[PDB]
């Protein structure tokens, strides 16, 4: 049928009755319920406005940059290790996205990933360099990781991967929800292990929080081309959006800039609000 | 095989795209859902929750717990005791409340706004307060008289420890900008004593009020935007 | 095996009823075996604010005094 | 009870007092080639009694120092009387097998032998250079079979022979995973024998016996032959099932040693 | 001339994709199938096969046949006979069993695991053993009392020599990581003597038992991954 | 449109004092005991909607893998003509991860997809400009004539299939139907291509025991099509292959040791698959 | 000449029994002369592990004495 | 205007009867006005070798005397 | 424009490629076939 | 589809009319098949002559 | 009003110099008033309601005398 609209206003006259929607108590844990038809005389207003952009699917429906990886394809032997870059799977690298995801304690969604590539000659002297193809592969936790760009694990017999030619449409892939729980948690008030009597006098300092608990493996990105006399700096940006998303148990937004992957604060930025001269100053 | 023509927009990446794509993990078993409590389907469900207003913005009460505590005295006064500029997203006092923060992810908004107050003084003290909303394009409510001319209620302190004032959606525009747009002026919310707080002997003569802000059911938002309240190093 | 749905209205479109004109009609076919590959879901405008704004065990009425 | 079994094939019978039931590889009984699945076009030879009978291979001694024994199945039977003659007279043939392995011991003996049947039992070359594979002769031990070792000594008689650690089954796999293959175990504490029914298994319906060993037989000590050194004989007796041949020709005589 | 638009993901090669592709040899006649014995439909059909656990991979027993032999003695002992951590794709002894090896190709897994033990002793010897499984997050069993407290079964010596125990699927998460994880461990498996093995005259005073591991019918895996066991120069 | 089957569910089960107890058996029979937790301990009812989708053979072998890397050089020097093209034996032997997965079975039947990932770089400091090149991958079935050079008549490919790809475009791809002779491909061959007869060399079979002598599916011939440039450019093809519509028979153990070569042969330096544990009682 | 089949379940499905209506389907058309060109086959979860775990000539029941 | 035809049997297709399942069919549409533009037509497996191997005025049976 | 995605295999030339293509000579009038003795259908007819 | 020719099972022949004898002088090819020359078994033959069609050639 | 019109020109520079880093990006107020032909057509009406589509055209050159290799930019 018609997408349901927000509350319409019924007309009303003055009230001298003993019903009093104007007075309440919030001590009960309930919010106030009063609307203009309870408080003032009103006219009828037809309300057809729709809360669509506030649906969670819409709220989380745009791809955000998550990470930027630096790769260099170079002929200098001392730079060979820079031919590839292994990144931990995470969304904690960029603050604008974390801010919205962390609104919910729990969530379930499928993930869309895309990549954006760009390249330049970081060196003083440029020269002819052929079009590079990039290999993006996922290495699940426990899967072997390459020690080098030409490491045999890039055979990728099981590990899924993408080969992208620079300049063609930015690559894209869908990832189904991969939790081992019935939801991803955005928080974890606990420890990976329970230290027992004896052992370490006061352990847990190295394993408290979500940062310890959920290991999603790594994404390995290599250049696939052998080196050239002129070298290239290549930047890859990883973008993400939840798709087909549900959330539970809402939380306050963060006021303090994040001190990395934990919930930690920096002493230099714990003052989120600006002052106003007084209560009576507009 | 089949003749086709590529149109403008081809081979570009839009962050707003809604297209199908091949699965990187074919035939993957998605861990079955369970009835997780507290489901949220829409951000407006959070917009309607009453949260506190960090009204006591005076230097020294800023970024502390006292920030939400509005002082009241039994001293006779005709002074305003409260001054909000309404813009939920741009008002320094509202932009950090949950309603304001939700709105800082949106460009435009509509609907009526509710302001709920709770008296936390002695049980022994009584009195009446004037809570008032004055539409924009007017001299600020300098005194009680102007506050009385606008939309208002009188909160008679008693057992029902709280009350709600509603600032109806009176706007020339359908939607107002969340941004500090001088064109879409919020109007003014203020408060005056209707009568001096009556305090019997041997009780505190200085007490606090808490205030809350929330969306009304006719409330909504439009386009999504980046919030200016978070940042990071490069 | 295409499915169809009402398109959201635009500038030259009909009233908010969105019932006027068969021309408002977006057509779609899924091309992959994993539903994770499908485009985003239909807007779900179902709401239940009471879970967060009025989770009171007792039956509370707005006209009744909150207390008693 | 199920412990006592009698197997009759052709003109001979095995009677066993203590058998651990019986196994059929994959649950598939050997059958003859159907018209719907046939390469040869000539009328087949079906020497049912002459071929489908039990034959006994020379027994081996189980010592606490033994590390295993092995046979190629059609190879151990290649010179086996009338069966062997049909194998040499025909180009193509097919057969299933009943393999019965028996090892008797006193109630005071302790130890165990695993019996595994491996389709395509390809064994590793002994020599490290790997520039030479195993010769026809060395690859086909006959009735006597071969043995497993516990050391690898790939000296560059060694150049052309198979070698196998018992540990890796000559295959480069761990022996503990051998149980993936149809198998049965002779635990001296529980039973005297194992019986496995084997269908012909290949990518082909029928094949040439002189070139290909459809199955191999692997017997390994699983547990030492403890006794309060001891020695215990192990006897392997095998019968073809549903034997058939195609491609009659002059007698094939393989390279000899 | 149907108007079209190329979306992101166009002109890329995904190794895990599923698209149609023209045959390079049109109308080629494919060799007809025959009923080849031993057909496998799923890797899990193999996961349920019992294979030996190379449990005794200790000095002098590493990478040899004796590695699969669990020693028993007729003397009094209060010590565990053996201990395993239940981490089927990461434990040094379990990652190499068939269950572990199939599982080494997966990231996560579930279901119960069955263990079977067999006495390869003399017929003359008698006695009883305690097989026990202790769930995660507690001091692993150090003695027989701990072993009795957790899930356990008594395995008598007898004609039906084999005995199985099942480590039930007890987990906080639905699926466990295959990979070693400080957060996720499968608990502990141990065995103690319930009573001394009684050995008659002129009978070996030492024995062995074999242990096997296999998947239970409720077993499954979540995602294919490269294994760590094979490498290449 | 039917719901797929799940793995085994659990019925609520009480404890028992049964005189018929499934815990004991005789593994000697070759049969595994079948106990599920409800046979051993008290259990609750559990609804099981979990499946074995990812372990289907079609899914297990459903990923493309690099199988070989070929290289060729476009250059203009007197000693370089021979390097212009690369002839390679078709096999999966070259890469260990795929080979090991295939070795779980003795026999298999499938169709294949071939995908080619091309790249190039300059092996020389000249760093000069070259034009975008076209490369040709020609298949030469066994017994078909092979090219003597990159510039020859066999490259006409009048009967042989051949694919021409441009660098910078989408990786080229094609489907190959099952082309085995037998009704399945054999992963192993316990036999000889021929039988040395009485009138032969004692060592005969040394040059042909194993699959290595019966498995012959021809070669791929890869050349740059473009005439040579003054500036050398080095290029290579990462050949990817994927089983599709695959069924297998007769499961066997996975390899435990470093492969090496074409057969199952191991090397002496890598015959020790397991790590040491200090004690049988260590957790 | 298209076929319509259901999809494997994704995050949004509250029906892990594949029973949420037409919502979850995909459409496939084969575009080539040979079937070797077709995409991967339909999943078939039928299994029979007894082939490898209990290939016993004699039927055994789980509570039966293995040997009498 | 689309045609539907049976595909050539692949590796894991049905029995040689070639009459089992809908998944063995393919769909094709001609997109051009000129039939020369059509993809190759279907193979005609009809054969008549007698045209060249037994073009004899007077028909003979295999067991008949040839002369 | 209808959203599409080019898969691997795009922009390649296979000598056994079997697809449709535009006619070089639209509406060309093709000479009628006539019966010619000796029609061959299959190479095996010659193999025999 | 049309298919190739199958083989019927046969037995011994004492016929006065023999398929193995002919006269190629007539210009006809010899027509004998294995079932005429030796005793044969029944064989179902699905090895279809598709690759050999002129259209494929 | 059925045709697209050019409404503004933006200037972006990739700078290898210590300065002009700021020229790598360009922030423009959205308007159609930079262009006279389009605003004149729109200004035929006091009020209007429409959906709007945007297309962009990128073009670039090498403005310096010191020409050399530049990778394709995004
Ligand atoms: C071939 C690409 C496969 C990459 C799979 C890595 C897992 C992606 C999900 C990462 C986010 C998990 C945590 C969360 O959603 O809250
Ligand atoms: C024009 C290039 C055509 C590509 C030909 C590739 C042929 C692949 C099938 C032959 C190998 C079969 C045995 C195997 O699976 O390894």
């Amino acid at each position: 049928s018609q997408p349901p609209s927000t509350q319409s206003t019924e007309a009303t006259s003055g009230v001298n009755s003993q019903e009093v929607p104007a007075l309440t108590a919030v001590e009960t844990g309930a919010s106030g319920q009063a609307i203009p038809s309870d408080v003032v005389e009103t006219r009828h207003v037809v309300n057809y406005k729709t809360r669509s952009e506030s649906c969670l699917e819409s709220f989380f429906g745009r791809a955000a940059c998550v990470t930027i990886l630096s790769l260099t394809n170079s002929s200098k032997s001392g730079e060979e290790k820079k031919h590839f870059n292994i990144w931990n799977i995470t969304y904690t690298d960029t603050v604008q996205l974390r801010r919205k995801l962390e609104f919910f304690t729990y969530s379930r969604f499928d993930l869309e990933m895309t990549f954006v590539f760009t390249e330049n000659y970081p060196s003083t002297a440029s020269g002819e360099v052929r079009n590079q193809v990039y290999q993006i592969m996922y290495i699940p936790p426990g899967a072997p990781r390459p020690s080098s760009w030409d490491d045999y694990t890039w055979q990728s017999s099981s590990n899924p991967s993408i080969f992208y030619m620079y300049g063609n449409a930015p690559p894209r892939m869908s990832i189904p929800y991969v939790g081992i729980a019935n939801a991803y948690s955005h928080f974890y008030d606990g420890f990976a292990r329970v230290p027992l009597e004896g052992e370490n006098t006061d352990a847990g300092d190295t394993f408290y929080g979500l940062v310890s608990i959920n290991d999603f493996g790594v994404l390995a990105v290599r250049a696939v081309n052998r080196s050239n006399p002129h070298t290239i700096h290549t930047s890859v940006r990883v973008y993400m959006k939840p798709k087909h998303i549900r959330c539970w148990c809402p939380r306050p937004p963060r006021a303090v800039l994040y001190r990395g992957e934990g919930v930690d604060m920096i002493s230099s930025a714990i003052l989120p609000l600006a002052k106003v001269d007084s209560i009576t100053t507009f | 095989g089949l003749p086709t023509m590529n149109t403008p927009g081809s081979n570009q990446f839009l962050t707003s795209d809604d297209f199908q794509s091949p699965c990187a993990l074919p035939n993957f078993d998605v861990t079955p859902p369970i009835h997780i409590p507290g489901e949220v389907k829409n951000m407006m469900e959070l917009a309607e929750i009453d949260t506190l207003i960090p009204m006591n913005a005076v230097d020294g009460k800023v970024n502390t717990m006292e920030m939400y505590q509005i002082p009241l005295n039994d001293n006779l006064s005709k002074a305003p005791i409260f001054c909000l500029s309404l813009s939920p997203a741009s008002d320094k006092r509202l932009s950090h409340t949950m309603l304001g923060e939700i709105l800082n992810y949106y460009t435009h908004w509509t609907g009526s706004i509710r302001f709920t107050f709770l008296f936390c003084g002695s049980m022994m003290a009584t009195g009446k307060l004037l809570l008032s909303y004055s539409p924009p394009g007017a001299k600020p409510p300098t005194n009680r008289k102007d506050a009385m001319l606008g939309t208002h209620i009188i909160w008679d302190l008693g057992l029902q420890s709280s009350c709600s004032m509603v600032a109806p959606w009176i706007s020339n525009t359908v939607y107002r900008r969340c941004a500090r747009d001088d064109f879409t002026e919020g109007g003014f919310i203020t408060c005056f004593y209707q009568t001096r707080i009556v305090v019997p002997a041997s009780t505190p003569t200085s007490m606090f009020m808490l205030g809350f802000v929330s969306a009304c059911p006719d409330f909504s938002v439009r386009l999504l935007r980046d919030t200016p309240h978070i940042s990071q190093s490069k | 095996g295409a499915q169809v749905s009402t398109q959201k209205t635009g500038a030259h479109e009909n009233q908010n009823v969105a019932a006027n004109g068969s021309t408002i009609n977006y057509t779609t076919i899924n091309y992959y075996k994993d539903s994770a590959s499908n485009s985003a879901t239909r807007q779900d405008l179902s709401q239940d604010p009471s879970k967060f704004t009025e989770p009171v065990k007792d039956l509370m009425l707005k006209t009744a005094p909150a207390l008693n | 009870s199920d412990r006592v079994r009698q197997i009759t094939l052709g003109n001979s019978t095995i009677t066993t007092q203590e058998a651990a039931n019986a196994i059929v590889a994959y649950g598939e009984w050997p059958t003859y080639i159907n018209d719907s699945e046939a390469n040869p076009v000539d009328a087949p030879t079906e020497p049912d009694v002459s071929s489908n009978r039990f034959y006994t291979l020379e027994s081996v001694s189980w010592k606490t120092t033994s590390r295993g024994w092995w046979w190629k199945l059609p190879d151990c039977l290649k010179d086996m009387g009338m069966f062997g003659q049909n194998m040499y007279y025909h180009y193509l043939g097919r057969s299933g097998y009943t393999i019965h392995v028996q090892c008797n011991a006193s109630k005071f003996h302790q130890g165990a032998l695993g019996v595994f049947l491996i389709p395509e039992f390809v064994m590793a070359c002994n020599t490290e250079s790997k520039t030479s594979y195993v010769s026809y002769i060395n690859a086909n031990p006959g009735e006597r079979g071969g043995e497993f070792t516990n050391t690898y000594n790939p000296s560059n008689s060694e150049g052309r022979k198979f070698a196998a650690l018992d540990y890796l089954l000559g295959s480069g796999v761990l022996a503990g995973n051998a149980f993936v293959y149809p198998h049965q175990i002779i635990n001296l504490r529980t039973n005297n024998s194992a019986t496995i029914v084997v269908p012909y298994v290949n990518s082909l319906v029928i094949d040439c016996m002189a070139k290909h060993n459809n199955w191999g037989i692997v017997i390994l000590p699983l547990a030492p032959l403890a006794f309060a050194s001891p020695q215990v004989p192990i006897t392997v007796t095998i019968a073809p099932m549903c034997t058939e041949f195609n491609g009659l020709r002059n007698i094939t005589v393989p390279v000899h040693q």
